[PDB]
């Protein structure tokens, strides 16, 4: 199989950063490992003005432009550093784990958001005005055979309920008619929130820009509706997934309650051409999709006095 | 030799034909060519105007061109390109950017300088030509002008987000994980058919990765025809309009332009499933070029030191703010001091310090002061001017609307803090509900506006300055009953404000005649900077901070004290922030003993009123 | 032939009256029920600085008394009220409309407003008005809203936007 050789210079580079930072020697990273092993924790955060004086920027630079390409490769280093150093939390009682950026050099507004970024790690500031449900989302997905009853596990999804298609190890042919095992699957935490502009960066005349920011994980919830939140993350592009032949019938093809614009009827520019599609157009939006979230806008005497210093 | 299929269009003779143009043009031939008598021939006939700017645009680094028709009419041999632009612009653009490709090379190496040419090399240019034709509107366009340049004007109504245009698709192998990646075609992805690897070559292996290709921007917009060309009992028109590259987020809402681009037109499928579509285009343009309807220079701040260094500047921006009202100085005087304001602070234990000042107008129903708050909107750099007599109790704050073209929700600001950091005006003050009356009290009090509706709860900034005009009961403000019977306002809300001005008009034969005498001088037809203000009120507001000092200690408790020989606390605090702010005038860096002695001069004039 | 008819006229137009498929949706139901149009081929409508308009007002002149003939011929139905007839020529007329330097700008736009008793002829008079100048406007009470009504939201059923 075609490996790369950029993401294994990455992925070494990662663990070096780990292994080796410990300037305060204190070993900052792996205090934080330990912390995280004393209480049980699933997520790790990484400065970046601590990894902008290593390589003068050289891994810093690399992990910024290509953040979706270059994040399997960073797990799968942190997989060893955690292995090496502490496995204890390499099961539970694995651990999804997540990292979070935070301390970026500059800061974006909404009305900067470009084609030109996506993929790439951004910091992004607005102000918070709808919230959604914690809803399951389908992490790693677990079938079995209707025919031989064997079990494929850890089937990965991207948009939409995607089932395997060659069947595992004996001599049985079977291209469908799975049974999801909802039990044996592994869901993660799932939240939607809308923002808009800020009031100094609204123009004299002005309808507000809006976009949709993924929180996942760990960081669900910290973000309410009327506060002022600065969010960084990765910028995405989702695709529409109702023509993308979704298994049930209950889509209906793009059914609708009110009138698309006749202005961009046509105007939007759609993809065709590939078989899954058919003769149908794909479309994209941009979307944000977030790991790290901050804010810029009891009477009991014993537990009162282990507080204070 | 060869011609691009289709069209006439050569690059050769082109190519050869712009260069000359370039190196060749100047203003003397733009004036040969109008022509149109009292040319002027000063210099300008050898200034080599497009060498200059193309020196000038090298040095700089930006690619932005300005290509005109006339001009390109101009001279004789180029003349083909005019008639030969219109009809295939495309084309003609390929040749545009690739003859500007080398035009950076003719200038370079002229004297074989250390340029590297090399960033040169990886950008690319591009021209916006405009003033193509005659314009025309969007009420006359016929299918005989399909894929030509023209020039229309209108209406801006709306914008759109930017949307994503696939340019390099990416396809990933799911058995031997190979990336390869293959260029679309005007839309369509011709789909790979089996893995290029010769030992993987497995049928029917490709996954496409949405987030790994490459994508640029679009956005479109939405024109409707201008009311003064259309006739009688007709409905507007509209055009929708596309937008690429760099002249994404340029069109405002609400603005009217003037735009050059491609006429097109394409099909629309009938059914959203079958192939099929229907004997019926849809017409657009596709924009090139768009034109409409701080950072101040050292010789600017020259000039406003020398005329800062005025015997009396009080009085010449007492004059030059309502030149058109004839006396009513005094009220001028208070307005030139509010357009500045005494500085603000925030200390950490006492709290924010309020800094504006706040002014009511108000007396006999036919005086000017109307016109007198149309003239301070103007001047100030952010303000309002909206009359409160009616509109909705939160119209000057926060109100959380659903939105009209997508079923969501919108907070959307109101009048005070769309003021913020500057001055607001109000008109027909005594119109304004009892209801609404106590959110400007939130107003002039904390200078902040919170919100608790739908899920949201949020506060915003206020921070204004109150300039608010009124009309009593009756056709007279008769002096012998006190103010509070006529004005019909609650006592808080008049006492708060800073100056109150009560403006009389009696029946008086040298005043009547004067000022009909300047009122007709006025409609007969036979020492005011014009924008000075403006850079002056902003100089002053954002980099000067005055102090106080022992000298106004000094006076100012004196003067309130023999004041106290009805006077409440406020009347000081009245006193501070006129003082500070006649400071932030006569440009200074702390205050004195003139500063005080006016403050107290103008408030106490707003007493004997 | 294009562009020849515009909204508001009354005209006789000829043509082939032909039936329409009424296909896609909806047909169904329908079965055998066709839509109708008909393409059109001729029109006929059934309703400047020049010498003549330049001795039409000489002749008018020539004509004297133009002052009290103008306000009389006003609605010659309605027998008096001939200072009112005065004014509204001085109405239909229009006053100087100058633009005075630094922002200030004078009206020359008249505002005749005719109170007085029901029953003396109040809304023959107005009518008549609108019928001398091209553009007016005849606006009316609460039974439709036309004279604020500077909306920006039309539901046009034709493509269901904002105009
Ligand atoms: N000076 C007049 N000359 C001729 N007819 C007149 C005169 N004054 C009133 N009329 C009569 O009055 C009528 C026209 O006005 P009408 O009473 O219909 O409306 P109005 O004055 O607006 O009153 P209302 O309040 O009832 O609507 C006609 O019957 C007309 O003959
Ligand atoms: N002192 C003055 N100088 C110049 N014009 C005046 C003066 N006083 C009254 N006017 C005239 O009277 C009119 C006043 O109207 P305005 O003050 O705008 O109405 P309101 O009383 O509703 O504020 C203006 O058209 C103006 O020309
Ligand atoms: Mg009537
Ligand atoms: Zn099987
Ligand atoms: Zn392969």
């Amino acid at each position: 199989k075609v490996d790369d050789v950029t993401g294994e210079k990455v992925r070494e580079a990662f663990e070096q950063f780990l292994e080796d930072f410990s300037v305060q020697v204190e070993k900052v990273y792996r205090a934080q490992i330990e912390f995280m092993k004393i209480y049980d924790l699933n997520t790790i955060y990484i400065d970046y003005q601590h990894l902008s004086m290593r390589e003068n920027g050289a891994l810093a630079m690399a992990i910024s432009e290509q953040y979706y390409r270059f994040l399997p490769f960073l797990q799968k280093g942190l997989r060893r550093v955690v292995r090496k150093y502490a496995p204890e939390l390499l099961n539970t009682s694995e651990r999804v784990f997540q990292i979070s950026f935070f301390n970026l050099p500059t800061v974006h507004r909404i009305r900067d958001i470009r084609s030109e970024k996506i993929g790439s790690l951004l910091s992004i500031s607005g102000t918070v005005t709808r919230t959604s449900e914690v809803r399951p989302e389908l992490y790693k997905a677990s079938f079995t055979c209707d025919m031989c009853r064997a079990i494929v596990d850890n089937v990965e999804q991207s948009f939409k309920y995607t089932e395997p298609t060659f069947c595992p190890n004996p001599s049985c042919e079977n291209r469908a008619f799975w049974t999801l095992n909802v039990t044996r699957s592994r869901f993660l935490d799932w939240q939607k929130v809308r923002i808009q502009e800020n009031a100094n960066e609204i123009p004299t005349g002005s309808m507000p820009r809006t976009l949709d920011v993924i929180l996942r994980g760990d960081s669900v919830e910290r973000a309410k509706p009327g506060d002022r939140c600065k969010f960084t993350g990765v910028e995405i592009v989702v695709p529409d997934v109702t023509q993308l032949g979704l298994p049930g019938v209950k889509p209906s093809s793009t059914l609708d309650t009110r009138g698309i614009s006749k202005t961009t009827e046509g105007l939007n520019s759609g993809v065709t051409g590939l078989r899954s599609l058919g003769v149908r157009d794909l479309t994209y939006k941009i979307s944000f999709l977030a790991c790290h979230v901050i804010s810029i806008g009891e009477r009991d005497q014993e537990v009162f006095l282990n507080s204070l210093s | 030799l060869r011609i691009i299929w289709g069209t006439n269009v050569s690059i050769q003779e082109c190519t050869t034909n712009f260069r000359n143009f370039l190196m060749s043009f100047k203003y003397k031939f733009r004036k040969i060519l109008d022509e149109r008598e009292e040319f002027i021939n000063n210099t300008t006939d050898e200034e080599l105007y497009y060498i200059k700017q193309l020196n000038e645009m090298r040095e700089l680094g930006t690619s932005n061109l300005n290509l005109d028709a006339r001009n390109l009419l101009a001279y004789k041999q180029t003349e083909d390109l005019y008639h030969q632009l219109l009809n295939y612009p495309q084309e003609v653009i390929s040749i545009m950017d690739q003859t500007i490709k080398d035009c950076m090379v003719s200038l370079i190496v002229d004297n074989n300088l250390d340029y590297d040419l090399d960033e040169i090399e990886t950008k690319f240019y591009k021209v916006r030509p405009y003033n193509v034709g005659s314009c025309k509107g969007m009420r006359e366009l016929n299918p005989n002008d399909i894929d030509k340049l023209i020039n229309l004007k209108g209406l801006v109504l709306r914008s759109t987000p930017v949307i994503p245009d696939m340019k390099v698709a990416f396809f990933k192998c799911n058995v031997c994980d190979h990336t390869m990646a293959v260029e679309i075609d005007r839309g369509v992805i011709q789909e790979p058919a089996r893995c290029e690897r010769i030992d993987c070559n497995e049928p029917n292996s490709m996954s496409l990765i949405h987030n790994r290709c490459s994508f640029a921007d679009k956005q479109v917009i939405k024109l409707q025809e201008t009311p003064d060309f259309v006739p009688d009992g007709q409905t507007p028109h509209s055009i929708s309009l596309c937008v690429y590259d760099e002249l994404v987020d340029s069109c405002r809402a609400g603005d009217r332009i003037e735009v050059t681009g491609t006429f097109r037109s394409i099909p629309i499928r009938a059914n959203s499933r079958q192939r099929v579509l229907k004997s019926l285009y849809k017409t657009y343009v596709d924009v090139v070029h768009v034109k409409k309807v701080r950072q101040i220079t050292d010789q600017d701040l020259a000039k406003i030191r020398e005329v800062a260094a005025r015997e009396d500047l009080y009085s010449l921006l007492a004059r030059s703010i309502a030149p058109s009202i004839y006396e009513l100085e005094d009220v001028k005087k208070g307005i030139l001091l509010q357009l500045f304001g005494g500085t603000n602070k925030t200390f950490t234990k006492g709290g924010r310090y309020r800094g504006d000042i706040n002014i009511l107008l108000c007396g006999d129903p036919s005086t000017s002061k109307s016109q007198i708050l149309q003239y301070v909107h103007k001047i100030t750099p952010r303000g309002v001017y909206t009359s409160g007599k009616g509109s909705s109790a939160v119209g000057l704050t926060a109100y959380i609307t659903r939105d009209v073209d997508t079923k969501q929700l919108v907070l959307e600001s109101g009048a005070l803090v769309l003021s913020d950091g500057g001055v607001c005006c109000i008109d027909e003050f005594d119109k304004m509900s009892d209801s609404t009356r106590s959110v400007l009290h939130e107003v002039m009090e904390q200078q902040t506006i919170s919100i608790a509706k739908a899920g949201i709860i949020t506060t915003l900034n206020a921070r204004s300055s109150i300039l608010a005009s009124a009309n009593p009961i009756g056709s007279r403000y008769n002096p012998n009953l006190p103010v509070t019977e006529n004005i019909d306002l609650p006592p808080p809300l008049l006492s708060r404000f800073d100056l109150v001005y009560l403006v009389l008009d009696k029946v008086d034969e040298k005043n009547d005649r004067e000022l009909a005498k300047h009122l007709t001088n006025l409609y007969l037809e036979d020492v005011l900077p014009v924008e000075f203000l403006t850079m002056y009120i902003s100089y002053a507001k954002e980099h000067i901070h005055p102090i106080i000092t022992e000298a106004a200690k000094t006076e100012l408790v004196r003067a309130y004290v023999g004041m106290r020989k009805t006077a409440t606390t406020r009347q000081l605090e009245s006193m501070i922030r006129l003082a500070e702010a006649h400071a932030k005038m006569k440009l200074k860096n702390v205050v004195e003993l003139e500063d005080v002695q006016e403050a107290v001069r103008l408030i106490r004039s707003a007493i004997k009123d | 032939l294009v562009r020849s008819l515009s909204p508001g006229d009354i005209v006789d137009v000829t043509g082939i009256f032909l039936p329409a498929p009424y296909t896609g949706f909806k047909a169904l139901k329908a079965g055998l029920l066709t839509e109708t149009y008909l393409e059109a081929q001729f029109v006929r409508q059934h309703k400047s600085l020049t010498s003549d308009v330049e001795e039409r007002v000489m002749e008018l002149i020539t004509s004297g008394d133009v002052y009290n003939r103008l306000a009389k011929s006003i609605a010659p139905e309605i027998y008096g009220n001939l200072d009112v007839k005065k004014a509204l020529l001085l109405l239909l007329v229009g006053g100087v409309d100058k633009r005075v330097g630094d922002g200030m700008k004078i009206r020359g736009d008249i505002n005749v407003c005719l109170m007085g008793d029901p029953g003396v002829a109040k809304s023959q008079l107005l009518k008549a008005i609108c019928k001398i100048s091209p553009r007016g406007v005849y606006t009316t009470g609460k039974g439709s809203s036309g004279v604020g009504l500077t909306a920006a939201v039309m539901k046009d059923p034709v493509t269901d936007e904002m105009i």
